[PDB]
């Protein structure tokens, strides 16, 4: 386990070191572990398995 | 007449949402304890009884108690569905759990709880006229299953004496696994278990997951199809007492016929017509082909191979479409196996039963719609291989008193892990004399 | 040929189960530059039937709310499966509903024949209904037909409120619906007499009509229900059924060693069907002679050599299609009507 | 260090003779033929 | 079963509202403290980490403790810091100095009492009290001399409940001070007699998680906290939602703990991945477990495969078939036997929960209890050797009072606790 | 069912372009990933496994690498029209070229970036479930493709071990060059491909733009044209495992068939209507023209007459609407030619296959639509004219040693020529043995 150790003096667009990951995280933005949004809870296995029989 | 069931840690509760579920579905009861206008005319019945009370307006409430000292799974069952079927008082709940700690369930936290356990049960026996046994759920690789049984079970062997107790038991799997300290709550609670219950039923995980695999369809199984396996299991056993039949088997029959002397009470158990919808129209399941299919262990819900051992009895309950002149042909045909070895002690070595009411459908349920099924409980010296695996894993943890520091800091003398390992031990020879030869005795 | 990207529609379907008692439902694939089609599972994405040719079927049939016989089976079409199809087998499938009032069940078969032939509604649903006023209130017939049977037919055309508009004004005396959702509660009244039709049970003078599938294709039901109306007998139920092989075989039993054509007979009424049953208001005419009298011979080269005016030397082509279906005997009246109206 | 592919992830059948837990109950087994004769 | 938790000095503060924001976020508390949440599972065991203030309002159970105010300034000034009650924050009038005789000694004394009266204050509401969780750097100066001592008084206080420890200790590259060894040193001894349990993160570890794993170009202290506020939110996750096989601290630690010095543990946390791949690979129970023992996603500098496992416990959350983990579990122990200690039958526990955290499907937390540990504490004495035998800086904690022998001890207990790992490491069965 | 493709260099990059290209447009994936909206009803079918996976979500990934020493090609994929449909992981690239050295490429700096790409496919064979074999395309006259794709054949070879390799190799053509420093590179790679691999197809650029001016009407072709062609070319091959046909062939068929003697293995490959739209309307196509077309030497796609040699064995690949008694009348009408010959111990010399899906069409294309198509792949003892004329320009210029320093500087010995040049020998020669008749032999 290495860290980086290259000074990139250029920006994004100019074909070199991390160009495709800049792009990306400038398109997207803040960092979150969240990948999805505005999705409810699933209900827990007692409530979806043992729902009220059909007559 | 009645019975009452004992529902104890996660597992048992589990397992009791879905045999409430079935015996409900099966007499008929709302999941609010009442029944439809319409299903009260008719002959005047009762058979529900034996599981169910009325109270005279009508509602139906269970003889049974649930006992967890985490509060987690019963605020699920007070919060779910059933929630007006069960009587609140029915629903026990302590506050924090027994850690996997057999001395925590037993010594320190189980006894301030067991004596609101131990009140319950009495005020369910003095409402009843017929008691017939105590059933009992529970897994012995947790703390307070283990702990909390033991305690409970002594002091109603003390309390209601000669009642006869039944226990289904889970036992941990030979390589399946879910914890580090199984072996220790296990072997713990077998010493206790040894002298306070008449029959136990051992089931394992692995032995369902691969009968859920092979004869289902299903790829990714989850506790409910096990837990609704059991539940079918324990319909079959009680159908007996419940409805009419040819051969009727009642609840001390299986106790008489099954243990030859007071240690070896340890039972296999299987069930026949697993089968799903799709394959389920292309066969016909005659009497022949279930009878056939009992044996084979790969229709096992217990990990264990009979061809290693000798069977010393056999229980076989059919219900549904069954004539008595066909189970008298299957017998005569598997006696005639010579795979299949009976001690020669044993001669006489069936107990047969007939009922007449067919297996229940469960509306989420895998199984087919089918006519008729048998089920099977049978003791068998190959049981002996199950206690072998259990104790060498003790023997290679306790070596180096890998963990004995939580125990003995939660109250429990170093001398319980020797006491237990030597019953166990002779446990263990015994199933080793009793499956000695008696010939050539000259 | 045999190319992947040919065109082609899509619908999700329906059929049931006789055996295991279980609806099922598909994904049917019609490629109609060839005639073809395959059917795959829903459920777990199973390939039912390989793509296969069958002469019998074309682009006309295949409407929403429809029915196919495949291989002895019914199977309902109920969907639009993606944006394609809408867009093909769209303006040639909107639904119109057309009711029939008591003073013109006389003139029945002329209503129908202006109804298919000439003014472009084909259709596949017709009921008798008779309801009680509060309910026939609720649902929203018009009020000058209550108190008397109604006959409610769904139809599908290009611009149907338009032609159905102009269908009341060149023949008088039915009506139709003038928006969604008296297409609606129609649809709804057509159901719930689906769920308990009405007719003449027990009685022993009494006859029951089967229309084929051929002669249906040929756009002659109406002048064949005329045709029978005009003999001296009343319309007292009607009914568009589809029937499988089993129902076919269960209504044929006794002629098992009659007939020298019984396979290609059983063949023959799978489909959608017309149902008529008629009574006679007179005790001294006997329905089952009259009927037999106007059907005429069941081979069509004979009732063409000795009957002229015949129903089958009308409309008949060979043994197997002879267009109509009739009682034989004095007894099999009851027997008809309850297999075929009793729910 | 690997977990091996994907279609080898699956449950191994249980054979009780290969066990490792259970070589001294056969041979056990083996000693108890011969303690029964004597 | 309710929790308090304790955050000191920077380090602590700055986790804690990161933590303290992804809790109030899970559960649907607004920075004003007014629950929005959508659904009755969120309100359930809202109680565990919150108390309920009147007409709505939720407050969460958390002493602030600090020597300096700088950060407590800071935090009060963050999004979510007004949730945090005003007594609730603790605060002297000069610093630590980065000097623990200062922090734990001086002020440590003078401020001691206060926060005791306040976790007394916090413990005693309490209708049935759980473990405490503290979050603390070990190199610091008011976070290692004030944390130890803390943890000593809520000891003595409160010996029969669990104490759980997050800590921050110094990477071997990355140093931040001078002064380091002689700090993690003493705070290393006070924890291994006080503690019951103690989780440790090298930030380096955390910039690898970032750099090859996330392919972040320009990562930020937020990110570090982030991570560790999702892995310290994970593992109690089961405590206050429902599954099919519920797991508790004490549970944790009864199965991941062999011998009671032997309460050091790694951390791990699965659905890592960039935002260019996600749409590339869905999620399943093979691809966590795969990434779960990868030590590219381990949160220290040592690595497991020059060590081996004593114990592990892995805590699921999402809706999955337990089949999948038992044989997942089995399959990796089978393969890989030689780096699992042998005289164990079964090393792994499982735990399965419903609820997955908020936009995730699914995902896992690991505990490791892994004898590559020692590494980091023997580097810890060598260059506490180095230093101590010449006397480099020790005028400043004898100015301060301190004996000498307490050095000679410390250094002997942490020599100790290192020999004790090598010997269970080298252990047969004979 | 499924296959791994490796593009290794410039022109196995460009030509993996094209058929990525055609593979999407014939199941209809579109460059994003996705299925067309219109065209979503709920449900599909299979045919893309053999080159698509789904991740849940609905979009498509293939399953290929694309290998470089320099990034520009790569870097054009990156940025091009396809970014979306390939995982960016799948993407290799390393710093600088191998400058046309072969021992640059194997010795220098290929050795370094070897093991991730090896890692890469070990994650890519780990997700399949029918993997059947590798399919490679590189040109062997420049330095990366021949030193890195030899290493990475045998890195290869000796991890999967029996799995197939089958190889797109373009060799360099007769009279049109491109560096001076051809020969050398292509021999030392012919002895590495040699060993290890199980087919190797021959392409030629002169003989493509040959068929696309005399065919084709087009007076100035590039590149593009030529891809476009090798990605038709291997559409048919492929289709074989795609989709439903009378008589289909496994990747395992071709071997066994068309392979008499282990190092018997090159291959001729060729294709019927390459045609203009305005010649198709004024011809029909009936499957016995296109037969008599594949063998006509205008049709190859590699500059060699068969008509100096023998054939072993055909294998020919009927796709779109053909009956098999047409194919059998036609194969029964080659027979009877003369100047078509076939070696006396090859009685049966034809194998057939037939699949019902037609050649499809690229919107940018010059092929016109047709109903039915037929390639053909054979061996061929004409081959050894090819190998012959590369070994005498070998011979020229290593009599003086015309570059000899480079290689040697970038780390190869001189020995490695004189045993690649004597292996080719030997080639040679048993191409000249195996052609002999048994009856001048007896
Ligand atoms: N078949 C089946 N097994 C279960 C079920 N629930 C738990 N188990 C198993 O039983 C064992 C765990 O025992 P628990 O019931 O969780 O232990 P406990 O009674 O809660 O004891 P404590 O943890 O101290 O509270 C494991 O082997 C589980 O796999 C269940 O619903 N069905
Ligand atoms: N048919 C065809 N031939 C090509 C293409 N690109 C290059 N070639 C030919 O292949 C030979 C050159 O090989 P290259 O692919 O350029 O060599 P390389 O793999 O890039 O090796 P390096 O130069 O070391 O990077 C010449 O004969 C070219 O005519 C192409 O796209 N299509
Ligand atoms: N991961 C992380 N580390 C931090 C943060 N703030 C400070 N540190 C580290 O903690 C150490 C400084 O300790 P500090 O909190 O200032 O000690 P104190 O003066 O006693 O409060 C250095 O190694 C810093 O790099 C933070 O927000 N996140
Ligand atoms: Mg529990
Ligand atoms: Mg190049």
């Amino acid at each position: 386990r290495v860290l980086p150790c290259f000074d990139n003096h250029y920006n994004s667009g100019v074909l070199v070191d991390n160009w495709f990951d800049a792009r990306i995280n400038e398109a997207h933005g803040k960092f979150t572990i969240a990948v999805d949004g505005q999705s409810p809870l699933p209900s827990s296995v007692y409530k979806a398995d043992y729902s009220t029989p059909c007559v | 007449r009645e019975a009452i069931c004992i529902h104890i840690g996660q597992a048992g509760c589990q397992v009791g949402n879905a045999c409430w579920e079935l015996f409900c579905l099966e007499h008929g009861i709302q999941p609010d304890g009442a029944m439809p206008s319409d299903k009260t005319i008719g002959v005047e019945d009762d058979a529900f009884n034996t599981f169910f009370s009325e109270t005279g307006a009508g509602k139906h409430v269970p003889r049974a108690v649930f006992l967890d000292l985490e509060p987690t799974v019963v605020d699920e069952v007070r919060t779910g569905t059933y929630r007006q079927l069960f009587h609140p008082e029915q629903l026990i709940s302590g506050k924090e759990d027994a850690a996997n700690n057999y001395a925590r369930g037993h010594y320190t936290i189980g006894k301030e709880i067991v004596d609101l356990c131990l009140d319950r049960i009495r005020k369910l026996a003095d409402n009843c006229t017929g008691l017939q046994g105590f059933l009992v759920y529970h897994a012995v690789g947790g703390g307070t299953g283990s702990g909390l049984g033991a305690l409970l079970l002594e002091r109603l062997s003390v309390d209601y004496g000669k009642k006869s107790k039944l226990g289904y038991t889970v036992y941990p799997s030979p390589q399946v696994s879910t914890a580090v300290v199984e072996p220790y709550n296990s072997v713990l609670s077998t010493h206790s278990l040894l002298e306070h219950t008449d029959v136990a039923a051992m089931l394992d995980n692995e032995a369902i997951y691969d009968l859920t695999r092979r004869n289902l369809d299903i790829e990714r199984p989850t506790y409910t199809n096990l837990n609704r396996l059991i539940g079918q299991v324990v319909s079959s056993l009680t159908a007996s007492l419940r409805f009419d039949g040819a051969l009727n088997v009642d609840l001390t029959e299986f106790q008489t016929n099954l243990v030859p002397y007071p240690r070896i009470h340890f039972v296999l158990t299987s069930y026949a017509p697993v089968i799903s919808a799709e394959k389920a129209y292309h066969e016909q399941l005659s009497v022949s082909e279930i009878s056939n299919a009992v044996f084979e262990p790969a229709s096992m819900m217990t990990k264990c191979d009979p061809r290693h051992g000798k069977y010393m009895a056999c229980c076989l309950m059919y219900r549904g479409d069954v004539v008595p002149k066909d189970v008298n042909a299957a017998v005569a045909t598997i006696k005639t196996k010579r795979t299949i070895q009976f001690v020669d002690w044993s001669p006489t070595g069936f107990k047969c039963g007939i009922n007449y009411q067919p297996p229940t459908v469960v509306p989420g349920g895998d199984l087919a719609k089918v006519q008729r099924a048998v089920c099977m409980i049978a003791n068998s010296t190959a049981i002996a291989e199950v206690f072998a695996r259990i104790d060498h894993k003790f023997d290679l943890m306790y070596s180096k008193r890998a963990f004995v520091h939580w125990y003995v800091g939660e109250g429990m003398e170093e001398g319980e892990f020797s006491e237990a390992r030597e019953d166990l031990a002779a446990l263990e020879k015994d199933y080793e004399e009793v499956g000695a030869e008696s010939a050539d005795m000259d | 040929a045999r190319s992947l990207q040919d065109p082609r529609l899509s619908f999700y379907c329906e059929q049931y189960d006789h055996i295991a008692h279980r609806m099922n439902h598909y994904v049917l694939q019609f490629y109609f530059e060839d005639r073809t089609v395959e059917i795959r599972e829903v459920t777990k994405n199973r390939l039912h039937l390989k793509r296969a040719h069958f002469p019998h079927l074309n682009r006309d049939d295949f409407k929403v709310g429809s029915s196919l016989s495949l291989l002895g089976g019914v199977i309902k079409l109920t969907a639009y499966a993606d944006e394609v199809t809408r867009e093909l087998c769209g303006e040639r499938g909107e639904v119109t509903a057309v009711m029939f009032g008591e003073q013109l069940l006389p003139q029945l078969g002329r209503c129908l024949a202006v109804l298919t032939e000439e003014c472009g509604f084909v259709a596949l649903e017709m009921q008798m209904a008779w309801l009680p006023v509060e309910t026939a209130a609720a649902y929203g017939v018009p009020p000058d037909l209550v108190e008397g049977r109604i006959v409610v037919v769904k139809c599908a055309n290009t611009n149907a409120l338009q032609r159905g508009i102009d269908f009341m004004a060149r023949m008088p005396g039915a009506r139709a619906a003038e928006s969604v959702e008296e297409v609606g509660r129609w649809e709804q009244i057509v159901e719930k007499a689906k769920e308990q039709p009405v007719a003449i049970l027990g009685d022993p003078n009494s006859t029951v009509v089967i229309i084929k599938p051929h002669a249906l294709q040929k756009l002659a039901g109406g002048v064949i229900v005329q045709q029978l109306i005009d003999a001296g007998l009343e319309i007292s139920g009607i009914s568009l059924t589809n029937m499988t092989s089993q129902q076919a075989n269960e209504l044929l039993k006794p002629y098992k060693g009659v007939l020298p054509d019984f396979p290609d007979t059983m063949r023959s009424l799978m489909g959608t069907v017309w149902v008529l049953q008629f009574v006679s208001l007179d005790e001294g005419v006997d329905v089952v002679s009259v009927a037999r009298e106007v059907c005429g011979p069941f081979d069509p080269v004979i009732a063409k050599e000795l009957r002229p005016t015949s129903i089958r030397a009308r409309f008949g082509v060979d043994r197997a299609h002879n267009a109509v279906h009739c009682c034989d005997l004095h007894e099999e009246g009851p027997l008809y009507s309850n297999f075929f109206f009793r729910p | 260090f690997t977990l091996g592919p994907l279609q080898d992830q699956s449950l191994p059948p249980y054979n009780d003779l290969e066990d490792p837990y259970l070589a001294p109950y056969w041979a056990r087994r083996e000693m108890l033929i011969r303690e029964t004769a004597e | 079963r309710e929790i308090v938790c304790v955050q000191a000095g920077q380090c602590g503060n700055q986790i804690g509202s990161k933590f303290w924001e992804v809790i109030s976020d899970e559960h649907g508390v607004d920075p004003t403290g007014t629950y929005q949440g959508d659904s009755d599972l969120q309100l359930e065991r809202i109680n565990v980490y919150f108390d309920e203030a009147t007409g709505g309002r939720y407050v969460p159970r958390s002493v602030l403790i600090d020597l300096e105010p700088g950060t407590m300034d800071s935090v009060r000034a963050g999004p979510y810091g007004q949730i945090f009650r005003p007594d609730n924050f603790i605060f002297g009038q000069s610093g630590a100095g980065n000097n623990w005789a200062k922090g734990h000694y001086t002020e440590g004394a003078e401020l001691i009492d206060s926060v005791l009266d306040v976790c007394c204050k916090e413990a005693e509401s309490c209708d049935c009290l759980q473990g405490f969780q503290i979050c603390h750097s070990l190199g610091g100066g008011t976070g290692s001399g004030m944390g130890t001592l803390l943890i000593s008084k809520l000891r003595e206080q409160y010996p029969d409940r669990i104490m759980m420890t997050f800590s921050i200790i110094p990477s071997p590259k990355v140093s931040d001070t001078v002064v380091e060894p002689y700090n993690t040193t003493l705070s290393v001894h006070q924890l291994v007699e006080n503690s019951d349990e103690s989780m440790c993160i090298d930030n380096e570890a955390l910039y690898d998680i970032c750099f090859r794993t996330l392919k972040l170009t320009t990562p930020t202290f937020g990110d570090l906290n982030h991570l560790v506020s999702a892995v310290v939110s994970g593992v109690t996750c089961c405590l206050r939602f429902p599954g099919q096989l519920n797991s508790d601290l004490r549970k944790l630690a009864v199965n991941l703990v062999p011998f009671p010095r032997l309460h050091f543990f790694m951390m791990g946390f699965a659905p890592l991945t960039s935002r260019g791949s996600q749409q590339y690979r869905g999620l399943s129970v093979p691809e966590l477990t795969q990434q779960m023992f990868d030590a590219k996603n381990m949160m220290q500098a040592a690595d497991p495969r020059h060590g081996r496992y004593l114990t592990a416990s892995a805590l699921f959350r999402g809706r999955m078939s337990t089949k999948e983990v038992d044989e997942q579990m089995l399959n990796v122990q089978n393969k890989n036997s030689s780096y699992f200690i042998e005289w164990i039958p079964n090393n792994i526990k499982s735990s399965v929960c419903d609820i997955p955290p908020k936009g995730l499907k699914m995902a896992v937390t690991f505990i490791g209890n892994n004898t590559c540990i020692q590494e980091m504490f023997r580097r810890v004495g060598e260059q506490f050797t180095l230093m101590f035998r010449r006397k480099a800086f020790l005028h400043w904690y004898t100015g301060e009072g301190m004996d000498e022998m307490e050095f000679t001890e410390a250094e002997s207990n942490m020599n100790d606790l290192v020999s004790e790992y090598q010997q269970y490491q080298d252990a047969t069965i004979e």
